[PDB]
RNA sequence: CGCGACCUCAGAUCAGACGUGGCGACCCGCUGAAUUUAAGCAUAUUAGUCAGCGGAGGAAAAGAAACUAACCAGGAUUCCCUCAGUAACGGCGAGUGAACAGGGAAGAGCCCAGCGCCGAAUCCCCGCCCCGCGGCGGGGCGCGGGAAAUGUGGCGUACGG
RNA sequence: AAGGCUAAAUACCGGCACGAGACCGAUAGUCAACAAGUACCGUAAGGGAAAGUUGAAAAGAACUUUGAAGAGAGAGUUCA
RNA sequence: CGCUGCGGUGAGCCUUGAAGCCUAGGGCGCGGGCCCGGGUGGAGCCGCCGCAGGUGCAGAUCUUGGUGGUAGUAGCAAAUAUUCAAACGAGAACUUUGAAGGCCGAAGUGGAGAAGGGUUCCAUGUGAACAGCAGUUGAACAUGGGUCAGUCGGUCCUGAGAGAUGGGCGAGCGCCGUUCCGAAGGGACGGGCGAUGGCCUCCGUUGCCCUCAGCCGAUCGAAAGGGAGUCGGGUUCAGA
RNA sequence: CGACUCUUAGCGGUGGAUCACUCGGCUCGUGCGUCGAUGAAGAACGCAGCUAGCUGCGAGAAUUAAUGUGAAUUGCAGGUUGAUCAUCGACACUUCGAACGCACUUGCGGCCCCGGGUUCCUCCCGGGGCUACGCCUGUCUGAGCGUCGCU
């Protein structure tokens, strides 16, 4: 049926948590490595560029 | 000769008619010479002359149209072949003056009560 | 001829009268099991068919 | 029935011309997927309604 | 007697060609089309029957006059117009 | 990526459009690209290929440098047929191999009035692109 | 009143519904008399209605039509209303005054089971299930 | 008797119009079951549902309180959240079951009859003139015809006038 | 109260025209991917299928040979 | 363990051959299963971390499709009956001709029609399929042909009946009813007036007035009832 | 060794599973939201050089005109001052059908006007236009021991 349960929803705070410790593991090299980024010459990991 | 309708528009009337018979008389013989086993060049043919009398006789009915709605062009009632056909539905509509109609007393409120043009300050 | 299937024995007469300027005896007509007329003219004594015949092609 | 009408020999006349087979140069057409006439119709067979 | 014996004298059709819906189902003794009750001026369909329906409805035919409507519309339905000549 | 909401991506539905296409779309789906030569001096990439205009086989098994004519458009086909690429049937008689007008080069123009004022489009609007984008 | 129109009684179903004589239209004799002038009368609009006398069998009512296309109707901004499409047949889906009564609408609370545009509108918003899309 | 009004009522291939039939997902008005559940079954339930009949529209219907309330009060209709599986109904069994307040979407209000004033001050149609004339309309001129005093129009409707 | 009108928010398994999908992939998905409400069945109301795929391109096997022929043997086409 | 799809990931695999299928090949796992080799095939596929489910068949007198054993079997036995020679032909128990012997035996196995069928009629050609053996034949197949009316029917009439309008009923589609609650005749004669056309002669045409009227139930209902009037000879491959 | 039977494998048949394809569905959403007495929906019959179905079309019949497009269509033939497609605003649109002169056999009318037929003299033939029901406004002709008025 279409009526089946198709979405979901999760609470504001477990969402905003899950975003903390996405950015969170995005400053560990060990992990984005693992994610399989070829940043092996990056030159510092939370790479930040000007705002040019 | 292909007949091309820009070259019948500017014809008197009785001789495209002179015209069409003629490509009847044409069209018979044609049709005589699919029975009796005619050459494939005849044959092929026949196509020809049944587009080319459609295409006199649209002229003429054309042009015989376009002279009655000249004819009755500021007469009140006119044929119902000459009155726009358009979803009848919408040819029971009030007209595009009776809907704008509004009463002597409805338009004494817009003199007086004018939706004005205005802005709140912050 | 193969007449169109809505004419009469009338239209018929005149049709042929007015097509090959020939006089007609009489007209019988049938409607062909596949659908269309035929009909049979039969000239008058002053015409011979097997010329008007040549006149309109078949022979 | 020898005695017809109109509306039934008109009929009749039309289930006549539609039993032939498909003409031979149809299927050397590019976009041509018949091989035969699905709709023929044999006087003993099938009996036409009526 | 009931059974083969009995198929023989089967030769009177009650039914007919309906002329308002072309099926074979115009009864002829009661003058009335079993298919679309053809003597009365509305047409017969039933809720009952959906399959029925849909065998005969708005778009199973040629729509000689409506699908030139449904092009006309697209254009809010102009009159005596041309378009500008070469 | 295409953002434009009203131009499907569908798979089904390009086919159905490409595999259907009336004639006077077939023209424009059977356009081929122009020799070097004639593109520097049109300023214009590709261009619909008419019935009689000097051709380059590129890509199967009739490629070649040979020049070669165009003798009909089977745009029912989607296919052209080039003057000397034919094979040989069983009984002896030629026929002409149909060559997809994309891996076709042209190498000469078929020119007239209407095409004239073709190139000439093609390589105005060309011009704005470079206009506004400089 | 209305009897049910079974052959000789026979309403093969519960007891419940075994009657055959008592039984109430559900609509006023007026408001059947506004359909019969206006199902004569086709190419009017039923306006209104009123009583003009009764007897032991009978009631007589005078049906007020309008006929939409003339053109002191026409050209009149007041009335003109009654001109638009939406307005055909008013008598056969019960939009005049007496056909109005028989629908049970109005505002307060003894008319609570036609919130909504009418009876069946009612129940129809108290008979949905709305499933949102995260419950 | 005659003649003429008027009122009722007829006939026209009278002049000009309009209605019918289709579709029917959605909508409005009726009509309206029984499977089923109750571990049987008759009230209830299924259900104002299916079938049946009529009528529409691009939406329909509803709608500017003979309302809700009992507050220090709200202020047309419709829709959503909630009220609430609640008050209530019910072999008080099975089961059934709203509303007000509150928060939003949207938001728009109006017209007659009557009562009275104005010399019917009103409307339709024919003929002529002008303007446009595929939504036959505007203006003018007609001791041209008709409707209308058994009531047309303007003012004016409960917020008062 | 017992007369009347009124947009917007609202509904939409039909129609016209579009877009999309954690859907089905020819016994599935619509009954119907195909000359499908077709063939066919029934007096009728109605009931109602099966059926997609050569190859890049017909280049669809010239010619020889046995046979009345269907069919074979060679040869040939093709990456096959 | 396995199936299908989705988000990630494997600088994954693949026309130097993917999926699928086959396998007396080599192995792994208690097992669900899996991995190699070989063959076939010709264009896509898989591992791992999560997600999702129309996710695993031996059964349901299961559903659809296919194929066996039975089995070259039961069977091709109702209505007396065939034989010789020839022709055509690749080919004859079966076609055609001739002869012989028989049957139907005028309540026919004959000659014609109605209903029904709908091209089966006729000719030429073919032998794939079909005609439960065969076929040189056919009502099969493929090409073409063929139905002629004042007098024969339909058409007209009414029958048992059916069925509109008026009217009545009905929520309503509609129904009842057929002379019943009806202003139900659009005709005719003559006269009078006006008018026209053709030698406006005389007649025809028309308008108006006058005069007269029983009509009586619209309409449908019979290819056997009612119903004016065609017969003889000849002619075609098929129509008289 | 045989024949027959059984098992396994190769090959070949029968059969059409599997796999891979997909101009089809299904579901959700958006915009619009338009039939007909000016004859609809539906039905029938016709229309192509060779064409049965499907599709398209209506005796102007696989379409005419117009505009855009700019050299094809194609199974085989034939034949740029615009082929072909698309669009579609002009024109046309057979017979049934609400279906409309009456009937449903396509059967019988009636009226008016033209042309043969006359030489309007009645016919006959052909052609054209009309001839349905309900209802509205108006017109005309009427009816009534209905209510009156005047002679």
């Amino acid at each position: 049926k279409t009526w089946r349960r198709w979405h979901r929803r999760v609470n504001t705070t477990q969402k905003r948590y899950a975003i903390c410790s996405a950015l969170a593991a995005s400053a560990l090299p060990a992990l984005v490595m693992s994610k399989g980024h070829r940043i092996e010459e990056v030159p510092e990991l939370p790479l930040v560029v000007e705002d040019k | 000769a292909k007949i091309k309708a820009r070259d019948l528009r500017g014809k008197k009337k009785e001789e495209l008619l002179k015209q069409l018979d003629d490509l009847k008389v044409e069209l018979s013989q044609l049709r005589v010479a699919k029975v009796t086993g005619g050459a494939a060049s005849k044959l092929s043919k026949i196509r020809v002359v049944r587009k080319s009398i459609a295409r006199v006789l649209t002229v003429i009915n054309q042009t015989q149209k376009e002279n009655l709605r000249k004819f009755y062009k500021g007469k009140k009632y006119k044929p119902l072949d000459l009155r726009p056909k358009k979803t009848r539905a919408m040819r029971r509509r009030l007209n595009k003056h009776e809907e704008s109609l509004k009463t002597k007393k409805q338009q004494r409120k817009e003199r007086l009560y004018p939706l004005r043009k205005y802005a709140v300050k912050a | 001829f193969i007449v169109d299937v809505k004419a009469n024995k009338h239209q018929i007469k005149q049709a042929v009268k007015k097509l090959y300027d020939i006089d007609v005896a009489k007209v019988n007509t049938l409607i062909r099991p596949d659908g269309e007329k035929k009909a049979y003219v039969r000239l008058a004594p002053d015409y011979d068919a097997l010329d008007v015949a040549n006149k309109i092609g078949i022979i | 029935s020898s005695h017809k009408t109109f509306r039934i020999k008109r009929f009749l006349a039309k289930k006549q011309k539609q039993n032939r087979p498909i003409p031979q140069w149809i299927w050397m057409k590019t976009g041509n997927k018949i091989r035969y006439n699905s709709k023929r119709r044999h006087w003993r067979r099938t009996k036409l309604g009526l | 007697t009931k059974g083969t014996s009995s198929f023989g004298k089967r030769r009177n059709k009650t039914h007919t060609l309906c002329r308002r819906c072309g099926s074979k189902a115009y009864h002829l003794q009661k003058s009335t089309c079993g298919k679309c009750g053809y003597p009365a001026k509305r047409k017969r369909k039933y809720n009952w029957s959906a399959k029925a329906k849909r065998r005969n409805t708005t778009g199973t035919g040629r729509m000689r006059h409506l699908k030139i409507v449904y092009r006309r519309f697209r254009h809010g339905f102009r009159e005596g117009t041309t378009p500008k000549p070469k | 990526m295409k953002f434009n909401p009203f131009v499907t991506s569908d798979r089904s539905k390009n086919r159905k459009r490409h595999f259907n296409a009336p004639s006077h779309i077939r023209r424009k789906i059977m356009s081929s690209p122009l020799s070097k030569e004639l593109r520097q001096k049109y300023n214009v990439r590709s261009m619909p290929i008419r019935k009689d205009d000097e051709v380059q086989v590129v890509r199967g098994h009739y490629k070649g440098q040979q020049i070669g004519k165009v003798v009909q458009v089977y745009r029912k086909k989607y296919v052209i047929y080039i003057e000397r690429v034919q094979r040989e049937k069983a009984n002896g008689t030629t026929v002409h191999v149909g060559i997809h007008p994309s891996k076709v080069v042209i190498t000469r123009l078929k020119l007239d009035k209407d095409r004239k004022k073709i190139l000439e489009r093609k390589a105005k609007s060309r011009q704005v692109g470079k206009e506004k984008g400089k | 009143g209305r009897k049910r129109p079974v052959p000789k009684g026979a309403t093969y179903g519960k007891p419940v519904h075994h009657g055959v004589n008592q039984l109430k239209f559900a609509r006023s004799l007026q408001s059947v008399a506004e359909e019969r002038a206006g199902r004569h009368c086709g190419a009017l609009r039923v306006l209104n209605s009123y009583w003009v006398g009764e007897d032991s069998t009978y009631k007589f009512f005078e049906v007020i039509l309008i006929d939409p296309f003339h053109k002191a109707i026409r050209r009149n901004p007041d009335t003109q209303w009654i001109t638009k499409p939406v307005h055909k047949h008013r008598e056969m889906r019960g939009l005049t005054s007496a056909g109005r009564k028989s629908r049970g609408l109005g505002k307060g609370h003894k008319f609570h089971h036609t919130i909504g545009g009418s009876r069946r509108a009612a129940w129809r918003r108290r008979n949905t299930l709305q499933l949102h899309r995260y419950r």
